[PDB]
């Protein structure tokens, strides 16, 4: 955990939304 | 001339549903249709259903009885003990032709009352009145229900019809045929928010006496088949297109802008489809539907397509565009050429698969330019010659077994694998380009023309098919208007590319005869492969000689070898001239690499890649060079590129530097020429003698010039020089040093292009760009030194893969955060950790994968993470990770996760037939043999897809490891 620690990876309900959709624009 | 199978002729249909309940899955309606007898003593009437509970059905307002079975069911019996798959090949060719509406047949039998035949003797109509329910559809058509709370439209509910081919009796009672064309009427009771999506046009919308619900009337009189009617229902934000106005698109909510921006170019689409062909658009309107969890890409019916919402990208989104763009005219192809013009048969579906994907490459040709085309054909040349060597062949139109070198049957599209589909709609779109090849464009176009209007003079006739059936197009009536509209008939080139399953093979070399001036081509066939045929016709081949390019024809017979083809002058090595190309320009070549005896500069072997074919060339290395540099055909460049591999002297690596180099070169041919120089240093380490391979190059084109190794900020708006920007790291990072290790110039040089990376300049995203210098991290990755099988542990990990793992997981947190476009960077971060897995670096655990394969992940990391997870189970041999697998094959919710898990566990298969393995039981054999049998009945594309994985795993015969 003190070295390298990764987020963990959470599933969503709309993958492609948070996917596809830019975000600055 | 069309005669029915059917002893009946269906003339109108209504379709009305009701209660389309989204909380239980569940859809309540009936069927009513009006048929004529044609043959007296009509007795039963054969019907599809598949997955609806009949509840009751009655013809002319009198009781009648049916019977349902479903053969396709359980294709065997669970108490045989067979387990071969030409048995069960055999049984599911026999199931699917006994619920065929192509034949007679159907799965549900009505029987006529007893009072009605006087009624059906003296040919008269009956109306049959069926009332249907479906209660938990399992892939009939797709429920889509988020669990955010609300109301249904206010989560995002929506419903639409799935499937391939003859797929609309999993949904309501029909005779699914191509071949049985009728007018519709098509109601639809849904919520006062929700909109109703359909074939033919909205007559009316009315409400409910609650005003909670409301009923959406569509009527269809151009007469189309059943299986070309589809659904929609949804809250969908509507948006009429503001340059055609019969034209609606529909998406889902908070997704407006996107559509917007994405179906702004089809107005484009529908003029050309207008222009090359001279007919107007069929239907009286166009509405394109995007949905999510869409069972493909992009599917065509009557007057509707619907798309996956996957494909609705930004303005500042380029990579998406022209794939986005290409899925957009494909559908509208198949909008001419599918649904308004139909199949006759099983066979002649390949006349309407070519003529879709033959006018799609002419929109290609026309849009994204005649080098693109090329490249295009020839993509799809390799992709088939590929397929049929490896398995036996595709046959356009089998006569009714008549391809018995494959796994399947080929008389019914539904027992097809899925490869074998697409290798199909490849083949046939290139075989018309083949008749357009003999026939010339103008011509090709005029049987086209010919064709859509005998359908659009069939399609205002009221009659019942005395004239409807001049819709149907078959082989013999697109040839009969072939001969009409040219005068020559086509016959061998159909008796060669169609009727015969099979490509040829080229081995040429070459001998120039300096003493009577003459080219000594020497031209062989492989006709012995189980892949190949022999070809008899003529040849062109195109010498480049100093004096020019010139073309010849030569008959290559069966005992044919040599063929002399003559030779011109060398006058243009004694001056200094300009030596004239393919087309009307000249250059200035440098001749010291050429013989001093021979005039030729390059030969190519059927340049127009007028059959299908693979040649096999042997030029000498500069012969490749000058083509490679100065021809003017791309294809032409890119065999130059491919054969340059051999040839790793420093002469090819001058080449295609000169080639990475120069702009108004094709870019496609540049991005090639990357992998080739790559491929080209690794070969001649211990002699190349300055920095490594492209490096110099990169901060030359693509970096300051008072800064060397900081890149220039991020300007993407050349999008042949991004292209290359972001195809040159990731072939950079192929570079090898003596010790087989990735050089610390180029790595280091990788990274310092990820840290100086600034995009807020440039008005497009930066996610393909960022996602490739993921793919150029994992490409620099090799297998680390283990001792003694040591644990990885952070004493053993490598000084250079810390960075590269501290890259990104830097890069996978910040997706978390800031999320790119198709989650493109969790994509190849995902397929990184597997390639730092695959070597010894990082522990081989697949609990980040299973966590990422969770249903909630992008379908597209859903579809990364499960590549991961197959990867893993193939190489550790995983026992409960293959169950995890299989299970997910069978409970998944969406159908085209489980697809892509059966094509990726074929295509990299846990163990093959030769092999030994721990998962070799009988307990894997019973389970693939009810996956194939049972399990996957509600599919078509899961049975087909066990079908192949069952032959992948254990071939053709009885399951060796087994008692």
């Amino acid at each position: 955990v003190s070295t390298f620690p990764l987020i963990a990876a959470r599933p969503f309900t709309i993958p492609y939304l948070t996917a596809l959709l830019p975000s600055e624009l | 001339g069309f005669e029915s199978p059917r002893p009946y002729k269906l003339t109108h249909q209504v379709v009305c549903i009701n209660n389309i309940n989204f909380q239980r899955k569940s859809v309540v309606g009936f069927v009513e249709l009006t048929i004529f007898p044609t043959v007296a003593n009509l007795n039963r009437i054969k019907l599809n259903s598949k997955q609806c509970r009949i509840y009751r059905v009655r013809i002319n307002d009198l009781e009648a009885a049916f019977i349902y079975n479903d053969p396709t069911l359980e294709v065997c019996h669970s108490e045989s003990k067979q387990r071969n798959l030409n048995y069960f090949s055999n049984a599911y060719a026999a199931a699917v032709s006994a619920v065929d509406p192509d034949a007679g047949n159907g799965e549900l039998c009505i029987k006529v009352p007893s009072e009605l035949w006087k009624h059906v003797d003296e040919l008269k109509v009956l109306k049959i009145h069926i009332n249907f329910s479906l209660d938990q559809p399992k892939g009939g058509l797709h429920f889509v229900v988020p669990s955010v709370e609300g109301s249904m439209a206010e989560r995002g509910a929506h419903v639409f019809s799935c499937g391939y081919q003859n797929s609309t009796r999993f949904w309501f009672p029909c005779v699914d045929s191509y071949s049985e064309l009728c007018t519709w009427k098509l109601e639809f009771t849904v919520d006062a928010a929700m909109v109703a999506v359909s074939n033919g046009d909205l007559v009316e919308t009315v409400y409910t006496h609650d005003m909670r619900k409301k009923t959406f009337h569509y009527m269809l009189t151009i007469p189309t088949a059943a299986s070309n009617i589809s659904l929609a229902i949804g809250p969908f934000e509507i948006l009429v297109d503001p340059y055609m106005h019969e034209v609606t698109h529909f998406c889902l909510p908070q997704l407006l802008p996107l559509l917007k921006h994405t179906t702004s170019y089809l107005h484009e689409v529908f003029e050309f489809y207008e222009e090359i062909l001279t007919c107007r658009y069929p239907y009286s309107c166009f509405k394109t539907v995007f949905i999510d969890e869409a069972y493909v890409e992009v599917a065509a019916y009557a007057s509707m397509s619907i798309f996956s919402t996957n494909l609705l990208h930004s303005a500042m989104i380029i990579d998406e565009t022209p794939l986005t763009r290409r899925c957009l005219a494909q559908s509208l192809a198949q909008q001419f050429f599918g649904c308004f013009i139909s199949r006759m048969s099983w066979s002649d579906e390949w006349v309407l698969k070519g003529i879709s994907g033959y006018i799609y490459g002419l929109w290609m040709k026309k849009t994204f330019g005649v080098n693109e085309y090329r490249h295009w054909i020839k993509e799809e040349l390799d992709k088939i010659v590929a397929y049929e060597l490896k398995t036996g062949g595709v046959l356009l139109h089998p006569i009714f077994n008549p391809a018995s070198h494959l796994h399947f049957s080929i008389k019914h599209p539904h027992t097809l694998s899925w490869e074998y589909y697409s290798m199909f709609q490849c083949k046939a779109h290139l075989v018309m380009r083949l008749i357009e090849n003999r026939i010339s464009m103008e011509f090709m176009l005029q049987v086209f023309n010919k064709l859509l209007s005998l359908a659009s003079t069939a399609s205002s006739q009221k009659f019942q098919s005395h004239m409807w059936s001049q819709m149907l197009v078959s082989t013999s009536g697109f040839l009969k208007s072939i001969s009409n509209v040219s005068g020559k008939d086509i016959q061998p080139l159909i008796k060669q590319w169609v009727d015969q399953s099979g490509v040829v093979k080229f081995y040429g070399s070459f001998a120039f005869n300096r003493k009577r001036n003459v080219l000594e081509l020497e031209i062989k066939q492989d006709y012995t492969s189980p892949g190949t045929q022999k070809y008899v016709g003529p040849l062109k081949v195109t010498v480049q000689e100093l004096d020019g390019s010139f073309n010849h024809t030569l008959q290559i017979e069966e005992n044919s070898l040599k063929h002399d083809i003559p030779c011109h002058s060398k006058s243009r090595r004694n001056k200094k001239k300009k030596i004239p190309l393919m087309n009307g320009e000249e250059v200035d070549m440098d001749l010291s690499a050429m013989d001093a005896d021979s005039p030729l500069l390059w030969i190519r072997i059927d340049p127009d890649m007028s059959v299908l074919r693979k040649v096999e060339f042997e030029q000498a290395d500069f012969m490749w060079q000058y083509q490679l540099r100065y021809e003017r055909d791309v294809v032409a460049q890119q065999e130059s590129i491919l054969a340059l591999e051999k040839f790793p002297t420093p002469a090819s690596r001058l080449a295609l530097t000169d080639i990475l180099e120069q702009e108004q070169c094709f870019y496609r041919v540049r991005m090639s020429a990357c992998f080739c120089l790559a491929k080209i240093a690794n070969s001649m380490v211990s002699t190349w003698t300055g920095p490594p391979a492209m490096k110099s190059l990169f901060t030359r084109m693509f970096c300051c010039k008072s800064c060397p190794n900081i890149v220039k900020t991020n300007n993407f708006m050349s999008f042949q020089s991004y292209f290359l920007q972001k195809t040159m790291p990731v072939a950079m990072a192929l570079l090898r040093d003596v010790h087989n290790l990735c050089p610390k110039e180029v790595l280091t040089f990788i990274l310092d292009l990820i840290k100086y990376n600034d995009n807020r300049k440039n008005k497009f995203s930066d996610n393909y760009y960022r996602a490739e210098m993921i793919d150029a991290l994992a490409n620099s990755v090799t297998p680390a030194v283990s001792v003694n099988n040591e644990v990885r542990t952070l004493d053993n990990l490598n000084p250079d893969v810390r960075l590269i793992l501290e890259e990104i997981t830097r890069f996978l947190n910040m997706e978390k955060l800031l999320p790119s476009y198709r989650h493109t960077i969790t994509v190849s971060c995902l397929r990184a950790i597997r390639v730092l897995q695959k070597n010894g670096h990082v522990p081989s655990d697949p609990a980040l994968f299973k966590s990422y394969a969770e249903y909630g992940h992008f379908v597209d990391i859903r579809i990364a993470a499960l590549e991961a997870v197959v990867d893993y189970t193939k190489v550790d041999r995983s026992y409960e990770e293959l169950q995890w697998l299989l299970n997910m094959i069978q409970n998944d919710p969406v159908p085209y996760v489980r697809h892509k898990i059966l094509n990726m566990l074929t295509k990299n298969p846990p163990f093959t037939k030769n092999m030994e393995s721990p998962l070799c039981n009988e307990a894997l054999v019973d389970q693939l043999w009810k996956l194939m049998n049972s399990g996957t009945s509600h599919d078509w594309r899961l049975r087909c897809g066990a079908v192949d994985l069952y032959f992948t795993l254990f071939g053709l015969s009885r399951p060796s490891c087994l008692p």
